[PDB]
């Protein structure tokens, strides 16, 4: 499965989770920014690797990263 | 005491992966709350590749320049 | 005479055997 | 019902749509004929070897014994060899 | 259900004010360029009317007048062909 | 009026005016001084 | 002469080219009444041809075996009109254009919306600045010495 | 504390004539997915695969081929209509795995019972160079 990571530059705007089309990401509590929340990728086995989350991140540089990795039926988006 | 540079001061971005690396920007507000890992808010003259013109940086990633 | 033996040998028999064998190795499951 | 966690083959459409399931329309004696005669070819590994070596040697045979009346390549050139642009 | 002539008077004011505001039709493009990509979008979206507004009546009015513009250009082009036929042609000798 | 001068200052229009002037100039120069592989006046 | 070439004034092939060109245009000329306008046009092309070859012969161009001018760009002082002199003219004009454009960009860079004047030209400012290019070599040399030409630590 | 609602079969499915966009052999031998939702009425909705179907008043059950189809349809149900949805993964053994909303809370809303996964506590530019993890199985972002 593709690897997905979050970096502590995250400001907790929730846009990566809102963008994700397979529900890979969540918002968890954290004390490092004002929004008091940081993203997380607990379901990367469903990650298809489209990088909509990365398109959604406002941090410079990104705080989500999708490292495309070992392919599976789920990561290739196959309905067959 | 106030932490970080004065608001309105010009700072040089030291974050190597920043679009504005080795450039300058203006300080907006420095979040005085500790445990905030990147408290300095900088606005820039030019948008980056994500059409964003502001970003937060750590205290050791900004260098006040006059 | 010899080309009439070895041209079909390496142009027909050898590719058929190699393709079938590689097919088996590639489809195997351990 | 079309959704049942007990039977997913029905739930996921795992059916034999055109499978007859009827008994043999082939009468016997015909069946025993082909069962005894095609039996040596029902071992898949053995059949593979018989086909590769049998067909390979067959090919080698019709290739080695081909006649110029069939292949121009065995017949060879029948004309006086021409002359190159400047050379032979 | 009684077919009839229907128009509205003076919907859009004839002015050069929006001639001077590039991308006036788009709320994003009208803000002007931060990057060169702006310049391309201004031209790719210029005739995409149903992206400028969601009101079918405005879109239909733009379409109609645009067709007039096209026909004007076609008549100017035919004027060119006949004029060149009269002034710069060998059509009588032919 | 002010808006029209503004429109005439916009990139494509200023470009057509500028290059049209440049083209007329270069055409007339090649009309009075045609051919010319060299700067003959030394 | 240089590079084994011969002056075009001394080249048989060059004169053969002028001859064949002129006779070609005259072959076209035989088709039209001499008072007609096509005739006058072909005569004008003929006079322009003679002017062309006569000028190339005069100004000292060397010819190849092809009967065509070849340019000597080595710097040999007999042929500065073929490159070095038009080259200095070019560098003057190009330096003018670039220096003026740079002057404009510096002039609008501290405006409230700089891009606004990049897509809609401030023609008064441009007219003010165009003639700075006349003295661009002195201006750019003085800037190079003063340290205003190059941005610091870039 | 949250208890996932169990998948109730015999839940009705939307009114639909069938399409070539539905399940294949993958659902029989590998896995498929099921999305359930509560509707206030009978509505027309666009199917993520075929054309148009009629959402039934009350509980709706819909078997889809991929998780992304469930999440797409659910996104639309929550957007165009105002409908709560859940969906599950279903294996050919009959086993069911509740998937979404995992907490009973949508994942874009921070919920305190959630544990960090794949979170690296550093700027992205502080990842090491590949040479420093060479011949080790690790990747510089796995740290
Ligand atoms: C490796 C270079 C090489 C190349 C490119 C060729 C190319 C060719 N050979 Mg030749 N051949 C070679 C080496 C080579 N040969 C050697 C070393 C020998 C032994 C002295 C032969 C003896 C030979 C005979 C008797 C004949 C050909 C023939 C031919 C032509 C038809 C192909 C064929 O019949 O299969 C080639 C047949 C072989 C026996 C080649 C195998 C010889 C060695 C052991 C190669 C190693 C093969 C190995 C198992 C796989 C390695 C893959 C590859 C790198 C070689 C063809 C143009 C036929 C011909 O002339 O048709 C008009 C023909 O009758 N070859
Ligand atoms: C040829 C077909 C065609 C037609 C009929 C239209 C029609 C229209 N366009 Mg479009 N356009 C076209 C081609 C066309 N355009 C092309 C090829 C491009 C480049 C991709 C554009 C890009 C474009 C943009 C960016 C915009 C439009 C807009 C418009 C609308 C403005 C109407 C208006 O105010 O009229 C104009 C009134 C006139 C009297 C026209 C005369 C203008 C002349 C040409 C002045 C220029 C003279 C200049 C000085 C050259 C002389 C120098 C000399 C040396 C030759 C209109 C419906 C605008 C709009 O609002 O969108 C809805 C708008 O913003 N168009
Ligand atoms: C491929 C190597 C090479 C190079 C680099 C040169 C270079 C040169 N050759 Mg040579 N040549 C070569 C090969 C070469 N040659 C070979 C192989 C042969 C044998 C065929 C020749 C034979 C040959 C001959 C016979 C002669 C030359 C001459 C020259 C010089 C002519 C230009 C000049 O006079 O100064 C430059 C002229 C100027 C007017 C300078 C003004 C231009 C200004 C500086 C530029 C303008 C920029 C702008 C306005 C200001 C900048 C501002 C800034 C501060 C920002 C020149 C330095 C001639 C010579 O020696 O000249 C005296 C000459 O006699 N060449
Ligand atoms: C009467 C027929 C007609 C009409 C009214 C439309 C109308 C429209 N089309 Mg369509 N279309 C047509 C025919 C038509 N099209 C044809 C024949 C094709 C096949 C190519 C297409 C393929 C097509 C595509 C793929 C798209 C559209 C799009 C659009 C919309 C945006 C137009 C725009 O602003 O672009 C602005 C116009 C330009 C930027 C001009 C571009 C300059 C061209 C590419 C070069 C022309 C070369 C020139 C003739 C020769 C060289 C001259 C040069 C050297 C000076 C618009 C509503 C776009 C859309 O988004 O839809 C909403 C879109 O993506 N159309
Ligand atoms: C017999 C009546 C009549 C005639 C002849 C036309 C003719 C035309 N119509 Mg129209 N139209 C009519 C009635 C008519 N219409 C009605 C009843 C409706 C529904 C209410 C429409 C609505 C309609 C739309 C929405 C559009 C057209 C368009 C067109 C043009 C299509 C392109 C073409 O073929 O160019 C060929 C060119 C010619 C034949 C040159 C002659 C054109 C003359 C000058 C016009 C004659 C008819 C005109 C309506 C008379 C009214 C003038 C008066 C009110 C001052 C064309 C000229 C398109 C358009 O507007 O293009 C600009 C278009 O978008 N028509
Ligand atoms: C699509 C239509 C079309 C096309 C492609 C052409 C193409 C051409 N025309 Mg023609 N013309 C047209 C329409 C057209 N014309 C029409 C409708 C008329 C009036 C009935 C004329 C009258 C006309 C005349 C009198 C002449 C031409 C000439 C020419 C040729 C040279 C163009 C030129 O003047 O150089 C460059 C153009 C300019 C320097 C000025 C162009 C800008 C003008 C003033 C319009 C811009 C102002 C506008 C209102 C905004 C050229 C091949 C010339 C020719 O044939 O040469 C022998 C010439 O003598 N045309
Ligand atoms: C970098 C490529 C290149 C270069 C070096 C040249 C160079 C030249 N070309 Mg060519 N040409 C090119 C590409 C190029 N061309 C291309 C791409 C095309 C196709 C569009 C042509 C088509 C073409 C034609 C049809 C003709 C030329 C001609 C000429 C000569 C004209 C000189 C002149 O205008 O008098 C001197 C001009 C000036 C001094 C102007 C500068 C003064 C400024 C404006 C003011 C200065 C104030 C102080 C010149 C040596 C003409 C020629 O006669 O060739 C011998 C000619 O007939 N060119
Ligand atoms: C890292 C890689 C680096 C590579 C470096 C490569 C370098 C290649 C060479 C570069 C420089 C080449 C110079 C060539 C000079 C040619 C002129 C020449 O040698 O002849 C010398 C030329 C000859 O000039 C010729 O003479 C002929 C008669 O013999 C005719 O008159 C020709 O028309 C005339 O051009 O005379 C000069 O004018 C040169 C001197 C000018 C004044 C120089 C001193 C000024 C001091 C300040
Ligand atoms: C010199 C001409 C001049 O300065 O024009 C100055 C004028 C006005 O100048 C324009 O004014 C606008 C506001 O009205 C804006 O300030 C523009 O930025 C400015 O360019 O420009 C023109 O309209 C002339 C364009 C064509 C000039 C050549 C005509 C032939
Ligand atoms: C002489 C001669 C020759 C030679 C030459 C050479 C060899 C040269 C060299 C040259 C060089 C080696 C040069 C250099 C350069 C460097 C640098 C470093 C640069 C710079 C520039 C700049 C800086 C610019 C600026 C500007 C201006 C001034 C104007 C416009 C704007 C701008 C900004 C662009 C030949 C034989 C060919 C020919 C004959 C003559
Ligand atoms: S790459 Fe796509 S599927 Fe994977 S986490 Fe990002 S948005 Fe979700
Ligand atoms: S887009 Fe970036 S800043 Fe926003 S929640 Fe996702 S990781 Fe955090």
């Amino acid at each position: 499965s593709h690897s997905v990571k979050i970096y502590d530059t995250c400001i907790g705007c929730t846009q990566c989770v809102r963008a994700c089309p397979t529900d890979v990401l969540e918002m968890i509590p954290w004390g490092g920014c004002k929004a008091k929340q940081i993203a997380s990728a607990p379901r990367t086995e469903d990650c298809v690797g489209c990088k909509r989350c990365e398109s959604a991140c406002p941090t410079d540089f990104l705080s989500v990263r999708v490292y495309l990795w070992h392919e599976t039926t789920r990561s290739m988006g196959l309905a067959y | 005491p106030p932490i970080g540079p004065k608001r309105g001061a010009k700072v040089k971005i030291l974050r190597q992966e920043s679009y504005w690396y080795k450039g300058t920007g203006s300080v907006v507000a420095v979040d005085q709350d500790p445990n905030t890992r990147y408290p300095v808010v900088v606005r820039f003259n030019k948008v980056n590749y994500a059409n964003v013109s502001t970003n937060n940086y750590a205290l050791d990633e900004v260098e006040e320049v006059k | 005479n010899l080309p009439s033996l070895f041209v079909p040998l390496v142009g027909l028999l050898f590719p058929a055997v190699a393709m079938a064998s590689l097919f088996l190795h590639v489809e195997k499951r351990l | 019902v079309y959704f049942d966690l007990e039977d997913l083959g029905n739930t996921t459409g795992q059916w034999d749509l055109y499978g007859s399931d009827a008994p043999s329309p082939y009468n016997s004696l015909q069946s025993k004929f082909f069962e005894t005669f095609a039996a040596p070819f029902t071992k898949r590994g053995l059949l593979l070897k018989f086909l590769i070596l049998g067909g390979g040697s067959t090919l080698a045979y019709f290739s080695a014994t081909a006649s110029g009346d069939i292949l121009p390549i065995k017949k060879g050139p029948q004309l006086p060899p021409q002359l190159g642009p400047r050379l032979g | 259900p009684e077919v009839k002539i229907l128009v509205d008077r003076d919907p859009i004011k004839t002015s050069f004010e929006q001639w001077a505001k590039p991308g006036h039709f788009s709320r994003t493009i009208a803000k002007g360029p931060d990057t060169t990509t702006w310049i391309w979008n201004l031209h790719a979206d210029a005739h995409d009317f149903d992206s400028h507004t969601s009101d079918l009546e405005e879109i239909s009015r733009k379409v109609f007048s645009a067709h007039f513009g096209q026909l004007s250009i076609i008549f100017l082009w035919l004027s060119g062909m006949y004029f060149h036929g009269a002034r710069f042609s060998n059509y009588e000798a032919w | 009026m002010r808006d029209l001068k503004t429109y005439l200052s916009v990139a494509p229009v200023a470009s057509t005016l500028w290059f049209a002037a440049l083209a007329g100039l270069l055409i007339e120069i090649n009309r009075f001084f045609p051919d010319a592989l060299t700067f003959p006046f030394f | 002469d240089i590079a084994g070439l011969t002056p075009c004034k001394d080249s048989k092939q060059f004169a053969k080219r002028e001859k064949q060109s002129i006779k070609k245009l005259e072959s076209s000329l035989k088709l039209y009444a001499p008072d007609s306008a096509p005739a006058l046009a072909i005569n004008a092309t003929i006079e322009k041809t003679k002017r062309r070859f006569d000028n190339y012969g005069k100004q000292g161009l060397l010819c190849g075996a092809d009967g065509l001018p070849h340019l000597i760009v080595s710097g040999d002082q007999r042929h500065w009109g073929e490159f070095i002199t038009p080259g200095i003219l070019f560098l003057y004009i190009a330096g003018w254009i670039g220096w003026v454009g740079r002057s404009y960009l510096i002039a609008i860079r501290d405006d409230k919306k700089p891009t606004q004047k990049e897509i809609i030209i401030d023609v008064p400012l441009a007219t003010r600045l165009v003639f700075r290019g006349f003295s661009w070599p002195i201006a750019a040399y003085r800037e190079l010495l003063n340290g205003e030409l190059v941005a610091k630590d870039v | 504390g949250f208890t996932p609602p169990e998948l109730d079969p015999n839940t009705p499915s939307p009114i639909f004539g069938g399409s070539t966009g539905g399940l294949l052999r993958k659902a029989q031998v590998e896995e498929f997915y099921v999305i359930t939702w509560e509707s206030p009425k009978e509505q027309i909705f666009e199917m993520p695969t075929g054309g148009a179907a009629i959402m039934r008043e009350g509980p709706n059950l819909l078997k889809l081929a991929r998780k992304e189809q469930c999440l797409a349809l659910g996104t639309r149900l929550r957007s165009k209509y105002k409908i709560k949805y859940q969906f599950y993964r279903v294996f050919p053994s009959g086993e069911v795995q509740y998937l979404h909303p995992k907490d009973g809370v949508y994942p874009e809303k921070v919920n305190p019972g959630r544990q960090g996964v794949g979170v690296n506590f550093r700027s992205i530019g502080k990842n090491v160079s590949p040479i420093e993890v060479k011949f080790t199985g690790k990747q510089p972002y796995d740290l």
